[PDB]
């Protein structure tokens, strides 16, 4: 009835960008600068967290049937938050993108949107709609995260702590191919795992069964703690690389 | 941007009602015809009938109803058109002028209602305090009539039943009453309400409910000193009136539908009937003097007095002479004799006023090559059914052909000089099996005739197992001569077929010119046909072969010669056949985006298809492909009754709301969507239902370019008998004459103070338009019947532009030569 | 795959005609050249357009693909013109929606006058209508266009709302600013005309309560040219909005601009006395001025007139046809 949109992590070293001769540390740096391209500019345009979320989950997926060599990657990012807007709701004309992704944009980096910005975006929103095969219906992590940690009873203040670390854990993973291996609502309990495990917080004890160790299971059944190290590992890479450590 | 003329060239022949009184002076007895739209009124006289009025209604006349209010020397008339125009007219001479009086009028439609079934009934109370109208289902409407009402302002009652089937006031009562006959799950019964004007409401009814026939259809009150009612059915006629019931079911009424009644003598004793077959019956009301004092009714008692045409109402004026107002056949004057003649009828025709009837087909042939034309028209029904050959001369001739069975189709065949005409004939199920006609007809009574003696449709292992006394139409082709009338030959159909359309032509390379049928295989239980035929028979020595026979899956509605091929529909399907060498039909494309294309109407390679609901379609045939093509559709829904292509981009089409309207080619390339949709242009409430459009006209058209700059006709056949004429205009034309229009409703005096724009204006249960790119032709030809005076005050300050003159201020003369001119066109 | 969409070509399908022109592009009637199933195509041409691929059709995709009941129309697919050159800028193709194909819509039988509906056959029509609407609204979705053109009708007596072009979603937490212009004059409630934005799905109960009366009166219950013309209609029969029956009216925007003639009484009640108890205590509780205190969708499938009507029992409305009406006279008079 509907595509399946996920993929291993063995599947990614087989991407069409990856066999075009671009190697897996430059796939990966394109999937970063692109995600936090179509962030940047929608957050410049006052977007909301689901529209931006939206348009890089159509990024990370086009990318998945095309190769980064034969599609610029920020005219790619413009394309898809434009088509995202529509899609939930929020619409914004697309000289408007443009206008903002020339001024986030050195001259270099704007080079790939040729003589006529806007017509090579507008031009590749037919390639997009194909390649998303029109299931343009997304669910982000955003949401399971709030309907979950509503369920949690206890101290405000630590609750609160666990939401809003786990929130900036799903923005992160939004930079990762997380989206296209792992539903929502696993990655939305991964973060909730990963921000308790930081704070020294027993997400049991705030849950409608507190001798219930694998609490997650009352949200997400059949999810393995093996499967939530792996994105909590997959996070926590981001972190290592540079700074920003993990804090609060 | 379509500009059209549209005048009445035969007025509606057929009856829809007829009342008598005193309505001209008190001494004087009258009668008022109403014939749709038109208004007679005659005085009664020892010779006759004597004309003395006739007026037009910017309405079609529902109701029709004399009264004597109290205090009134003379009777006055009440009218309620179908667009709910109520108005009490009056009837006052001054020496010779003589002038129809609005004493009182306004328009009672509700805001919110549903329309009953068995249509309006408009019923005034003896001592008349109240008009009452049924409009909508479960609802009783009321105008007081009184001293102050002249808005005619009125009030509805609930009324528990929904379905009634007919309702009168009751004579002899205390307080007004209503008698009605309703439908409910349990069957038909009969009820009475007091109306209490005073309270605004029904009160308890003076006699209990009765359960009645299953199709009781009317309902009868009689005066004093019986009261009560009579409920006429299909089996029985039943008297109530509380307490006494009679019943009589006598085995002559069963054989045909009693379908209209009328009061003899004023007591209530003897009362006319009339049913389908024509046969007119008396209805005596048998007294019994009881020592009381009062009178109280013994028995009831039919008897046959004779035959007349299939009457719409009866009115007997005095002495044996009826009037018998036919609406499907000629309308008679008829003796009635108290002794009985040598064939046992105690009726005697005479006076017979023509009927153009039911005009279900037509079509134009000059028969004496003169360049005028001719209209050869099927009209009537049943024993009614007869040829109109209408011919121009100042007053139409008309020439009848009776038939004595129903008239389907008809078209002109030159090459054998004579006509084809599909008729259908009833003949019910007989002792023996198989069936037996009810009177001799055309098709029975043919110098040569033959049945069809096809097994295409072979065992068929169809159950339609059939009771005594059900009735079957028999369709047959009649070869009529095209001089003399004579029926040369009579072809019959298969059992339980129906000739649907017919066409006389030469196809491919084929000599002979050929008649074809098209036909369907009608059972009950089939929603929709699944079978038909599309025969090919050639006229020659006086009788029918059969050339060749096409098997189709579904009804042929509609065959044209198109381009040497034949261009039938069968169902939901436009099909193209190619006559081939073999002397075989056989398919060359098929178009099925129809829900049942009905009318079929082409100019060159272009078709005009009038569907049963998506209004009309505009297809091509692409000769370098071989198939059709989808120019332009009209996407508003319109249920039709007639189309016909006026020009290469203007189609004009007739609705069953009684509406006229035109659609154009939108002829603008900025898009492929806006070229493909067609736009209504043209809207107009005709007044008429409209079965045949055809190119032609009668008027004597000269050598050279003569009469008006209206180009192109089109004349057109209705189910009153009314034939009009439709024709185009240039911009400058149509402009002149609607600024006429205006200027002439301006000084006009309407009967019942109707607006004219809102009558014209097209209307059906949901929607109501203005009337647009329009000229009503009959409000134009009616100038020159107006005073000097009112001609002047209409022509003053009258500017005209771009027509190749000057603003030249319009005067009497001009406007009078013009209007003359528009009238040489009919 | 099945899933995968867009990538099929539309000239798979043998096209019959054109059966309508739609908000965004003309449809069209069609048969698949494998299967023989018919199939109406809503053209999607994005082309011509500006901003590309035209939001209403984004809207009826999204809500379509998520929205499954046997009363909200099924979109089967979507395919695409002829590819050519291997360039995809020259490419200026359009879309093509392929949904269910459906023998009628209401418009078109009222308006030719070709049907008749007894009081079976309104409830088995509103008992699938309202089962629709109850399943998008539980999903949170205003149809926000009800009319007699959106509500398609087969010949099996099946009934399928369609026509998502304007559907919007609906947040009852906290409130969101939508549009004031929604739905066509005649079905749209008072609250939209007095200029209410942040609005309830109360909406689409007005057009259906709007269906309801129609069906018995075979004529749109209220029909005028503008919104102040339209709002006496609804005043004359439903009361004039005033806050003994409304308390919030005084809230929005155009109540002291757009006031009624006079204060009028509410007569829906008198007025469709014609009208089976039933139907008739269902009809004044959807034509309930104040959206706070009109009926739910919920509410209108457990009403009397409803919640006992049997599904199995899908009684087809009769389209009188061919033997009617082509040849009337005495016999049918
Ligand atoms: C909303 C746009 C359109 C306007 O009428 N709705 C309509 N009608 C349909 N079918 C009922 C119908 C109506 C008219 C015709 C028709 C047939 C012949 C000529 C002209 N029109 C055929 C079917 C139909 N089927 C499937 N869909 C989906 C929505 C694509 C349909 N949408």
């Amino acid at each position: 009835t509907k595509p399946c949109w996920y993929w291993d992590k063995k599947d990614l070293a087989h991407t069409p960008s990856q066999l075009e001769g671009l190697d897996p540390a430059t796939e990966a740096r394109y999937r970063r600068e692109g995600a936090r391209f179509i962030f940047d500019v929608g957050t410049r345009l006052g977007l909301h967290y689901d529209t931006l979320a939206t348009g890089i989950i159509y990024f990370h997926r086009f990318y998945m049937f095309h190769s980064f060599k034969q599609f610029p990657r920020y005219v790619t990012g413009a394309c898809c938050l434009f088509l995202a807007g529509k899609v939930e709701e929020t619409p914004k004309k697309c000289k408007d993108i443009i206008k903002t992704a020339r001024s986030l944009l050195n001259d270099v980096q704007f080079g790939q949107f040729g003589d006529d910005p806007k017509e090579e975006v507008m031009v590749l929103e037919r390639i997009l709609l194909q390649t998303i095969k029109f299931d343009l219906q997304v669910e982000h992590p955003y949401q399971f995260l709030l309907k979950y940690a509503k369920q949690l009873k206890g101290d405000k203040n630590k609750i609160q702590k666990l939401v809003q670390m786990a929130w900036t854990f799903v923005n992160d993973s939004l930079c990762t191919t997380l989206s296209l291996q792992w539903e929502p609502e696993i990655i939305a309990v991964a973060v909730m795992y990963l921000a308790g495990r930081l704070c020294k917080f027993e997400i049991q004890e705030w849950t409608s069964k507190p001798m219930y160790r694998r609490w997650w299971e009352q949200f997400v059944q059949d999810v393995p703690v093996d499967v939530l190290e792996d994105i909590c590992h997959q996070i926590l890479d981001l972190y290592s690389q540079g700074k920003q450590q993990m804090p609060h | 941007m379509s500009y059209n003329y549209v005048v009445t060239a035969q007025k509606p022949t057929a009856v829809n009602g007829c009342v008598t009184g005193h309505f001209t002076s008190a001494e004087d007895l009258n009668l008022l015809i109403a014939k749709n739209t038109r208004l007679e009124i005659y005085v009664v006289t020892a010779e006759g009938l004597r004309p003395v009025k006739e007026v037009g209604m910017y309405g079609k006349i529902a109701v029709m109803e004399l009264f004597r209010p109290k205090g009134e020397s003379k009777d006055l008339l009440f009218i309620l058109t179908a667009k709910y125009n109520a108005c009490i007219l009056e009837y006052k001479q001054s020496g010779e002028s003589i002038d129809i009086i609005t004493r009182a009028h306004g328009n009672v439609q509700d805001r919110i209602g549903r329309p009953s079934e068995t249509g309006i009934i408009g019923i005034i109370d003896p001592e008349c305090r109240m008009i009452g109208l049924r409009l909508y289902d479960g609802l009783f409407k009321v105008i007081p009539l009184d001293r102050d009402n002249k808005e005619l302002k009125a009030f509805n009652i609930r009324l528990e039943e929904l379905h009634v089937i007919d309702v009168k006031f009751l004579y002899g009562c205390q307080a007004p009453t209503i008698c009605f006959v309703y439908q409910d799950p349990q069957g038909r019964h009969v009820k009475t309400y007091e109306v209490s004007l005073r309270e605004k409401e029904f009160n308890k009814g003076p006699w209990k409910q009765e359960n009645v026939e299953a199709e009781a259809s009317m309902v009868i009150a009689v005066p004093e000193p019986f009261g009560g009612a009579i409920i006429i059915g299909q089996e029985s006629i039943t008297y109530h009136n509380g307490d006494k019931y009679l019943a009589i079911a006598p085995p002559i009424i069963k054989q045909s539908t009693i379908v209209c009644h009328n009061r003899v003598d004023p007591n209530g004793s003897r009362y006319l009937l009339g049913d389908m077959e024509g046969r007119l019956f008396m209805l005596l009301l048998e007294k019994e003097e009881q020592m009381d004092g009062t009178v109280t009714l013994k028995d009831l008692r039919v008897e046959l007095l004779g035959e007349t045409s299939i009457a719409e109402c009866l009115t007997y004026l005095d002495n044996g002479v009826v009037f018998v107002g036919s609406r499907l056949g000629d309308s008679q004057l008829v003796k009635l004799n108290v002794d009985s003649n040598e064939q046992g009828s105690y009726v005697v025709a005479m006076e017979t006023f023509t009927n153009l009837g039911p005009i279900v087909d037509m079509c134009v042939v000059d028969l004496e090559r003169q360049g005028q034309g001719q209209l050869v028209t099927c009209s009537g029904a049943f024993k009614e059914g007869s040829l109109r050959i209408i011919r121009n001369g100042q007053k139409l001739h008309i020439r009848t052909v009776p038939l004595y069975e129903s008239p389907r189709k008809i078209c002109y065949q030159e090459v054998s000089q004579c006509f084809g005409v599909l008729s259908s004939r009833i003949e019910v199920q007989d002792t023996s099996g198989g069936t037996t006609a009810l009177r001799p007809s055309a098709s029975t009574q043919a110098l040569s005739s033959s049945v069809s003696s096809s097994k295409l449709f072979s065992s068929s292992t169809a159950p339609h197992e059939t009771s005594f006394g059900e009735e079957v139409e028999v369709h047959n082709l009649l070869i009529i001569d095209q001089h003399t009338f004579e029926v040369l030959h009579a072809h019959q159909f298969l059992q339980n077929e129906y000739a649907l359309s017919l066409v006389s032509c030469k196809l491919g390379k084929d000599p002979n010119t050929y008649f074809i049928v098209g036909t369907a295989m009608v059972y009950p239980e089939e929603a929709e046909p699944k079978q038909g035929r599309i025969v090919v028979f050639q006229y020659s020595d006086g009788k029918l072969q059969t050339v060749a026979e096409k098997e189709v899956k579904g009804a042929v509605y509609s065959m044209v010669e198109f381009n040497g091929k034949l261009l039938a529909s069968i169902n939901s399907t436009v099909r193209l056949y190619e006559w081939t060498t073999e002397k075989e039909l056989r398919t060359e494309c098929n178009h099925y985006n129809n829900i049942m294309a009905l009318y079929l109407k082409t100019k060159g390679d272009f078709i005009l298809v009038g569907d049963l609901m998506r209004s009309v379609l505009l297809l091509a045939y692409k000769p370098m492909e071989g198939n059709f093509e989808e120019i332009a559709r009209d996407f508003n829904p319109n249920w039709m009754s007639a189309v016909e292509i006026l020009d290469d981009d203007n189609f004009l089409g007739a609705e069953n709301a009684f509406n006229l309207f035109v659609c154009q080619k939108d002829s603008a390339a900025t898009t492929d969507e806006e070229r493909q949709h067609l736009q209504e242009v043209g809207l107009f409430h005709l007044g008429e239902f409209v079965n045949v459009f055809c190119h032609g006209s009668l008027v004597m058209q000269n050598l050279g370019e003569t009469s008006t700059p209206t180009q192109g006709s089109v004349l057109f056949g209705t189910v009153n008998g009314m034939i009009g004429l439709v024709t185009s205009l240039s911009e400058s034309w149509y402009n002149l004459l609607l600024d006429m229009q205006n200027r002439l409703n301006k000084v006009i005096k309407s009967v019942g103070k109707i607006e004219h724009s809102f009558w014209r204006s097209f209307h059906t249960e949901r929607k109501t338009e203005p009337a647009t790119g329009f000229i009503d032709g009959d409000l134009i030809e009616s100038f020159l019947d107006i005073s000097r005076p009112k001609m002047q005050e209409v022509v003053a300050n009258l500017q005209y532009d771009d027509g190749s003159g000057m603003k030249r201020e319009a005067t009497a003369d001009d406007l009078i030569k013009v209007v003359e001119e528009l009238t040489r066109i009919h | 795959t099945e899933s995968d969409w867009g990538k099929r070509c539309v000239d798979k399908f043998d096209i019959i005609g054109i059966i309508g022109e739609g908000t965004y592009g003309q449809v069209y009637k069609a048969k698949d050249k494998d299967t023989g199933e018919l199939v109406a195509l809503k053209k999607v041409r994005l082309d011509n357009e500006k901003e590309g691929f035209p939001i209403t059709a984004i809207r009826e995709i999204k809500i379509l693909r998520q929205l499954i009941h046997r009363s909200v129309v099924n979109m089967k697919e979507i395919v695409t013109d002829k590819q050519d050159a291997l360039d995809f800028k020259k490419d200026k193709g359009a879309f093509y929606l392929v949904f269910e194909y459906m023998d009628h819509d209401l418009m078109g039988l009222l308006e030719s006058g070709l049907v008749h509906f007894s009081e079976d056959h309104i409830k088995s029509f509103m008992k699938q209508l309202m089962e629709g609407l109850e399943y998008c609204h539980k999903k949170n979705f205003l149809h926000r266009d009800i009319k007699c053109s959106n509500i398609l009708l087969n010949n099996s007596g099946q009934i399928k709302l369609a026509d998502f072009g304007l559907a919007r979603l609906y947040n009852s937490e906290e409130s969101r600013p939508y549009t004031n212009k929604v739905i066509t004059l005649w079905y749209r409630p008072p609250e939209l005309l007095l200029g209410e934005e942040r609005y309830t799905p109360a909406i689409d109960v007005w057009s259906c309560g709007c269906i309801l009366g129609e069906l018995f009166t075979k004529k749109p219950i209220f029909q005028a040219n503008l919104e102040l013309a339209q709002l006496e209609l609804i005043s004359r029969l439903c009361g004039s909005p005033c806050p003994a029956v409304w308390p919030d009216v005084i809230r929005l925007p155009y109540f002291n601009t757009m006031k009624p003639k006079k204060q009028y009484r509410r007569r829906l009640r008198e007025e469709f006395s014609f009208i089976p108890s039933a139907a008739l205590d269902l009809l004044d509780h959807m034509l309930t001025l104040d959206p706070s205190k009109r009926c739910t969708a919920e509410q209108t499938l457990q009403s009397d007139f409803l919640k006992d009507v049997e599904l199995s029992k899908m009684a087809p409305p009769d389209l009188p046809h061919w033997q009617d009406c082509h040849e009337l006279w005495s016999k049918k008079r």
